[PDB]
């Protein structure tokens, strides 16, 4: 793996690809705490995993309703956004 | 006394659309009184078996089920307590706990006594 230092070093269909491994919950419930646990530490979004399990009504309750939510509250609050990819 | 095996015994109580609003506050929440019914003279190793046929008899009830979005009723589905909002959590503890609201009398099993609250009413474990 090249490491991840920050959500930054993802392109949004990565961390797309992230949350919804989190979403599919195959993994261990161990395995699931450390991945929603990483979650919060890479969106830095004061909801934690309140994105994942008490969404707010007025977005879609999945992982492109989730990572829209991030990509609006880091752009708004000045924080780095997502890796650019091939698409841009 | 968790880690001892015993028997479901009591009643529970009536819940309507907000149960876990009670898991924060001094009483937390109760045993719904028909999830009580399905669980009354089972056996268990430890009080974390219980706990596990609980959160499945909560999804097997549509009225409680939809209280939680779609992640939430995936875990409950499954036996895992659902997570409790970030603001009620407390570290690691993530989820809704199974606690006692009076001492227990020689029981861990007694379902008039059951309280689920949030780690963070729970804090002081």
């Amino acid at each position: 793996m090249e490491l991840k230092h920050s959500i930054s070093d993802y392109t949004e269909a990565e961390f797309l690809e992230f949350v919804k491994k989190i979403e599919d919950a195959n993994s261990s419930e161990d395995e699931q705490q450390k991945l929603v646990e990483e979650f919060i530490r890479l969106t830095e979004h004061p909801s934690g995993s309140d994105l994942i399990y008490y969404p707010r009504d007025d977005r879609e309750d999945s992982p492109e309703g989730i990572v829209k939510e991030i990509k609006e509250w880091r752009a708004a609050n000045g924080k780095s956004g997502f890796k650019q990819g091939l698409e841009h | 006394k968790r880690n001892k095996p015993g028997k479901a015994t009591g009643k529970g109580k009536p819940v309507g659309d907000k149960w876990l609003d009670d898991a924060g506050k001094d009483s937390g929440a109760p045993i719904p009184d028909r999830i009580a019914d399905k669980l009354r003279d089972k056996e268990f190793k430890n009080f974390d078996d219980f706990r596990k046929k609980f959160w499945e008899e909560v999804s097997k009830d549509p009225d409680l089920a939809k209280q939680f979005k779609r992640s939430n009723r995936k875990r409950i589905q499954q036996g895992y307590a659902p997570f409790a909002p970030q603001k009620d959590q407390v570290g690691g503890r993530t989820t809704f706990e199974l606690h006692h609201d009076k001492p227990i009398s020689q029981g861990v099993y007694d379902m008039n006594n059951i309280r689920v609250t949030t780690p963070k009413r729970a804090i002081d474990i």
